[PDB]
RNA sequence: ACCCCCGUGCCCAUAGCACUGUGGAACCACCCCACCCCAUGCCGAACUGGGUCGUGAAACACAGCAGCGCCAAUGAUACUCGGACCGCAGGGUCCCGGAAAAGUCGGUCAGCGCGGGGGU
RNA sequence: GCGACUGUUUACCAAAAUCACAGCACUCUGCCAACACGAACAGUGGACGUAUAGGGUGUGACGCCUGCCCGGUGCCGGAAGGUCAAGUGGAGCGGUGCAAGCUGCGAAAUGAAGCCCCGGUGAACGGCUAAGGUAGCGAAAUUCCUUGUCGGGUAAGUUCCGACCUGCACGAAAGGCGUAACGAUCUGGGCGCUGUCUCAACGAGGGACUCGGUGAAAUUGAAUUGGCUGUAAAGAUGCGGCCUACCCGUAGCAGGACGAAAAGACCCCGUGGAGCUUUACUAUAGUCUGGCAUUGGGAUUCGGGUUACUUGGAUUUCUAACCUGAAAAAUCACUUUCGGGGACCGUGCUUGGCGGGUAGUUUGACUGGGGCGGUCGCCUCCCAAAAUGUAACGGAGGCGCCCAAAGGUCACCUCAAGACGGUUGGAAAUCGUCUGUAGAGCGCAAAGGUAGAAGGUGGCUUGACUGCGAGACUGACACGUCGAGCAGGGAGGAAACUCGGGCUUAGUGAACCGGUGGUACCGUGUGGAAGGGCCAUCGAUCAACGGAUAAAAGUUACCCCGGGGAUAACAGGCUGAUCUCCCCCGAGAGUCCAUAUCGGCGGGGAGGUUUGGCACCUC
RNA sequence: GUAGGGGAGCGUUCAGUCCGCGGAGAAGCCAUACCGGAAGGAGUGGUGGAGCCGACUGAAGUGCGGAUGCCGGCAUGAGU
RNA sequence: AACCGAACCUGGAGAUAGCUAGUUCUCCCCGAAAUGUAUUGAGGUACAGCCUCGGAUGUUGACCAUGUCCUGUAGAGCACUCACAAGGCUAAACCUUAUGAAACUCCGAAGGGGCACGCGUUUAGUCCGGGAGUGAGGCUGCGAGAGCUAACUUCCGUAGCCGAGAGGGAAACAACCCAGACCAUCAGCUAAGGUCCCUAAAUGAUCGCUCAGUGGUUAA
RNA sequence: UGUUAUGGCGUGCCUAUUGAAGCAUGAGCCGGCGACUUAGACCUGACGUGCGAGCUUAAGUUGAAAAACGGAGGCGGAGCGAAAGCGAGUCCGAAUAGGGCGGCAUUAGUACGUCGGGCUAGACUCGAAACCAGGUGAGCUAAGCAUGACCAGGUUGAAA
RNA sequence: GAAACGAUGACUGAAUCCGCGCGGACCACCGCGCAAGGCUAAAUACUCCCAGUGACCGAUAGCGCAUAGUACCGUGAGGG
RNA sequence: UCAGGGAACUGAAACAUCUCAGUACCUGAAGGAGAAGAAAGAGAAUUCGAUUCCGUUAGUAGCGGCGAGCGAACCCGGAU
């Protein structure tokens, strides 16, 4: 506590609420034939987490019509996949 | 930086409306008395500013 | 050391300490112009081994 | 007494034929020894600092005003 | 093209001072007036406003003058890189290169541009 | 000389002048005493005592006696006032809800012991500023200078005796002075006597020596283990050179093997330990105290509210609680006559104070050993040997600020000094005219720098602004420094432009913890709030200044442990200031004559016996 | 070439596996002039009177001159 | 209860020990450090410097030349500051003559340093990452301070060696001079040093010196 | 091979150190014993292997001259910020200045093993003075209480 | 510390059906739950004792003991 | 195993909290096991539903001279 560590002048407030899972928009578009998403038959789309919501990323360019049922969405992304064809479905 | 009862003495920095703090050094040896200036807070700037408080 | 947590040296992509300025900040200022208003970023190239091992894992 | 010690530094840090950048700092003096050129600026302890890309070029016109200056390559 | 004057640069004493001579309406200065714009913590000395005479005396420009400044060789030496030695020591020498300061000779009172003006 | 005496003490280096006694003094104690042992209102000791009785303290037969100063400390007493804990009480402030209401924070006044304040007490601490040595004694066990000065004793006396006095630093109960007797005590002198000496001899016995029998020990790198000189970690049997020396014992001496024994007593070091001390920090036994239980009755006064129901504090008084004593079946349990005390005390919880009795700890470092002295941060020169940098208990001097203008900007002015000449001057200055690369100035220290200003004034103002900062100097880091440009908006100037503190380099310091204003991120069912965060800012002789803890002084010769020739005292080594000795020149003294003798000022060497320096082997 | 880092190996005990040896005689001990770049390995002989090499692989109570080391035995001081 | 400024036994307990000692098989490769800064730090630690291993990069390394720039030391000098010798003038100032200077500088090398490039030779550097050790130096020469221009003294700067370096020389001897040990050899040339004898090697050549045993301890 | 004469040469070992044959430390000799370990799905790196944009289970159950089952969970996969939050972007900020991060021409992880090192444990071995708890001792010694014993002989000659 | 709740020593002292406690002072809403009475296999720990097993020792090892808490030391606890 | 009572060295490179640690020791009671136990709970899903133990959550949330360092629980899986 004198070596380098400590004589810093910190503090912040550590609070850590709710994190999302990054799903690429490459995982859903490019490859793969629609399966749908849904809640459950996206736990074989490489995205198993649980315990924490699902977020949608936009990343991959590519024109393709998919539908998307995550918990949460970017603007980017929505204004991604419905420019291309597609509905993305938010709990009420 | 040592403060004590000697002479001049660490002034705060008001306004009208708006709230920033300059910070100023004055002192009360020969004026001391009018600290009314001049400081542009993050407002709409140019304010009637006093550090006298 | 919980400490730790709270002191700037989050971990960052590359990994390397985030460090801001212990120059001087609250008590003992009104000196100087953006001195006070200088609470940029900082970076060590020769203290950053023997300090995320105290963190590294709770990233 | 053998009390006290100071470090100090000063000098000059960007001599002749030297290729600097906008933003090095020239030479580091207490007074006006070294009076800034053209393309030269200077700071409050007297420093002499670039404002542009060039070749530091010297200038002594028999001691007395010394003047650095910078002539850019391209 | 000749010269000259005025302004403004490079150069910022080898281009500086002193002494002395030349210049008289093209230019420059002094001078005259100056209740007001403007102004000297007092005074229109200087800033400033409006313009004759006179003078060039002073200042300015040019020219002579180098008494004093300034600049400043050759030769030699001081010191010294490197190489190799001496004395108990303070110290000192040799070889090989670099190479002062001071002083001496001497050198010159500038030189080089742009613009405007008035004369032959 | 000391102590009166008999006595007592360090089992195993101290028998004394230690302690202890009779005697004396101060003080506490009303009897379940004061006091003490104890987890325990049990029990016990004091004491089956009880006021010339018991506890504590000091002095120490006896005789003459015991002074001056109580400012502070302690204690006793007085106590108007000043402050003070819990508690009693409650205005205001604040949150949540539709509300009733449920709830945080929180006073004026009042409130115990103490402390401050007043006085007194010294055979209490204690002094000789609260006052200064009354008697007696005096170089005494206090003595420094000192072997003081004189006298006595001795042929000759530093100690001894007697006086005197300049008592470094005697003094009347940490008693002063003196005193018969006493003393395995301490000091000096004398008589007698002597092997204690001059100065040793002779004799004896028990060992030592020899033979037979039995037969250890500490120690030990290995040994085939000389002398002188030199070198080597600096005092050589294994190094060098020279010298000497056949092999091997026995009896003997102790110079050497830095001989053995015991990781060293001293000394230093270690954020080692322990015992002890106090006005070091802190806590506690103990004790004091208010309130609240056990814990009730009858009156008066004082407080108030409610429509006499009362609730409290104090005084007083009586008793069923409780406590204690006697008699009959001593300790009790018991019924009783009763005796007294009796709402206090004791005890439990809580508050505050006192508290070295006890307990746990702190008490820095550098340092030509440690201590003492001095010094730690920052700024400038020099050292620093021409980049930078660079040490010392090397050589000088500063800072811990200041300025509403000494800032910003825009205008404007040109210094110190001398000479000549002038009136309250007759050195400087006030004025004027010359000379004058500044020989002045710049708030302070210094250097660099500045005449086209960073010198001096005036007008207008608050750029001593917010959100930032490419790119660099500097540091191990963390800091620290400099900066164009860009944005929101302002200042001066006609304008270009400049300005985000002062010619610059010191005028300061992390993090934690908290205060204040602001913004609204979180706020653990939700919606708020308490609270926390962020922006800004306040608190720091943290001066041991990169800061240890919110909070800390000494002592050890009663000492322990872990280490060190990393470090001192002895010795040796190196040096040679100092010390000792020699030499050179020669003024002069020596009646005359420098040098028969002596040698001012001054200089050159030797030795290594002095006091030292340095720290090399040995802790 | 010291502190230090890096690399390749020797040796010992236990374990699995394989090839085996042993009364005409194992291990252990004792001698030796041989082999390998080192740690080491082998032949022969002597002693012995029951078990044990080599190769590969795995795991360690794995290699001693020191610690005033621990245990034990035996020396020196001496026939003192 | 044969050792008491806190008994003995057992236990906590393998208490802590910035301390002292000790730390075992082999060969091969590289190869340090005793510096800086901070520290209740000074014989201890952190970080940097210095080492090794790997990977990437792949000549940026090094020496040296040229070009350019920057620094005021040695010397020197008297123009500022302090001090200072003689004389003139009438104490200072000024004049002639003459000085001394870490904290004076009108002047001012050698050398050094930064950058660019390679006209040329050579060989490494930087970055990322694992493991370190070292943070007590010593001597001599030169350049300083301190000290008596003393010390095998002390404190800094720089070069070399010792430390971890054998071998030859200097009798002996860490450092000095010459030289950096892969292994083997009854082979040869040299360096520093020497060439009568004790060890190898011309009692060698020519021209001088010194009557001393100087060489083989010093000065006025 | 053994032994030996003679010649040359030749300052034990370790430790600690600027510097050791040191007159510095240790050690009589030999034998045997004797010191860098182990643990924690821990942390970080090298190497190796199986899978691979996915890679693995833990407790346990059932079976044991054999092992399979068991996906609660952990690591990859998005970052930035004090946080709400937003997202290939987010914090400071009244929108363009920068820090962090994706894309860089381009770099996947994970589990297990052996090994370097870190951490937490006694952490390489041995060693102290001391502190704490419980208990044993007054059969030595310092004292008290209770009950008993002992002091030849001689001298001096108080009160009454 | 904003410090709830449980528990306890000393003082005090509530309600029970439009009730009481709790849900990190507090309040409303909302939600969970009903003390002051008791008992109660298994899954868990350890091991004197027994069997089996071991990349556990093979006697300076392994328990201290190939038997002995004996001899031996201490007043004793205790050591051995 | 539960209960009454309850250290210090050590660590914080000093030491007062805090750690060590409710460790050691002491004492009481009882068994072959004890403790605990049938909700005035956990918790935030209008859910699970005696207790204990194991895995995990996780070394997270949180505590702390905010230093040294200490350190849960719910969900879920499993023994029963
Ligand atoms: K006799
Ligand atoms: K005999
Ligand atoms: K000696
Ligand atoms: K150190
Ligand atoms: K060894
Ligand atoms: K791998
Ligand atoms: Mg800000
Ligand atoms: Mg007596
Ligand atoms: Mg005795
Ligand atoms: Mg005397
Ligand atoms: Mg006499
Ligand atoms: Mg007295
Ligand atoms: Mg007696
Ligand atoms: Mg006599
Ligand atoms: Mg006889
Ligand atoms: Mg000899
Ligand atoms: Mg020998
Ligand atoms: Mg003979
Ligand atoms: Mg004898
Ligand atoms: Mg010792
Ligand atoms: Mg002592
Ligand atoms: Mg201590
Ligand atoms: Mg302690
Ligand atoms: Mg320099
Ligand atoms: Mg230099
Ligand atoms: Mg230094
Ligand atoms: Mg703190
Ligand atoms: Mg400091
Ligand atoms: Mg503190
Ligand atoms: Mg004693
Ligand atoms: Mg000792
Ligand atoms: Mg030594
Ligand atoms: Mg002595
Ligand atoms: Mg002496
Ligand atoms: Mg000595
Ligand atoms: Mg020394
Ligand atoms: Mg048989
Ligand atoms: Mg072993
Ligand atoms: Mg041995
Ligand atoms: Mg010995
Ligand atoms: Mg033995
Ligand atoms: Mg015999
Ligand atoms: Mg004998
Ligand atoms: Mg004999
Ligand atoms: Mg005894
Ligand atoms: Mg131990
Ligand atoms: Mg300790
Ligand atoms: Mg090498
Ligand atoms: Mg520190
Ligand atoms: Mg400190
Ligand atoms: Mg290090
Ligand atoms: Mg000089
Ligand atoms: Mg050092
Ligand atoms: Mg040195
Ligand atoms: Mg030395
Ligand atoms: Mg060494
Ligand atoms: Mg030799
Ligand atoms: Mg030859
Ligand atoms: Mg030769
Ligand atoms: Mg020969
Ligand atoms: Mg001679
Ligand atoms: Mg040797
Ligand atoms: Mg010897
Ligand atoms: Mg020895
Ligand atoms: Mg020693
Ligand atoms: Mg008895
Ligand atoms: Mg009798
Ligand atoms: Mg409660
Ligand atoms: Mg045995
Ligand atoms: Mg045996
Ligand atoms: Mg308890
Ligand atoms: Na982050
Ligand atoms: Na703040
Ligand atoms: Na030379
Ligand atoms: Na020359
Ligand atoms: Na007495
Ligand atoms: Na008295
Ligand atoms: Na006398
Ligand atoms: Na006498
Ligand atoms: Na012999
Ligand atoms: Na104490
Ligand atoms: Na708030
Ligand atoms: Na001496
Ligand atoms: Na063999
Ligand atoms: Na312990
Ligand atoms: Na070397
Ligand atoms: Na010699
Ligand atoms: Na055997
Ligand atoms: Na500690
Ligand atoms: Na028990």
């Amino acid at each position: 506590r004198s070596r380098l560590i400590a004589r810093l002048p910190k503090r912040g407030f550590n609070n850590v609420g709710t994190t999302y899972e990054v799903v690429k928009l490459s995982q859903l578009q490019d490859l793969e034939d629609t399966t749908f998403d849904r809640d459950t038959l996206e736990a074989y789309r490489l995205v198993r987490r649980k315990n924490r919501p699902v977020k949608l990323l936009a990343s991959g360019e590519i024109s393709r019509a998919v539908t998307v049922h995550v918990d949460a969405a970017s603007a980017a992304a929505i204004k991604a996949v419905e420019a291309a064809g597609g509905r993305v479905v938010l709990p009420e | 930086a040592k403060d004590g009862p000697r002479i001049i003495v660490k002034m705060e920095s008001s306004a009208g409306t708006g709230f920033y703090y300059t910070t100023t050094k004055n002192r009360r040896n020969t004026q001391a008395k009018l600290e009314l200036k001049k400081y542009d807070p993050v407002a709409k700037k140019h304010v009637v500013f006093r550090e006298k408080k | 050391t919980h400490k730790m947590a709270k002191r700037r040296i989050k971990i960052t992509g590359t990994g390397k300490v985030m460090a801001f300025k212990s120059g001087k900040r609250h008590q003992n200022t009104g000196k100087s112009g953006d001195e006070i208003r200088g609470k940029g970023k900082g970076f060590v190239l020769a203290k950053a081994e023997w300090a995320r091992m105290k963190l590294m894992l709770p990233r | 007494n053998g009390r006290d010690s100071n470090p100090k530094y000063l000098g000059v840090k960007k001599f002749g034929g030297e290729v600097v950048k906008a933003g090095n700092i020239l030479v580091r003096q207490r007074g006006t020894k070294f009076k800034a050129g053209q393309g030269v600026g200077m700071g409050r302890d007297h420093t002499l600092f670039a404002l542009s890309d060039g070749k530091v070029v010297f200038i002594n016109k028999g001691k007395g005003a010394r003047f650095i200056s910078i002539e850019a390559a391209q």
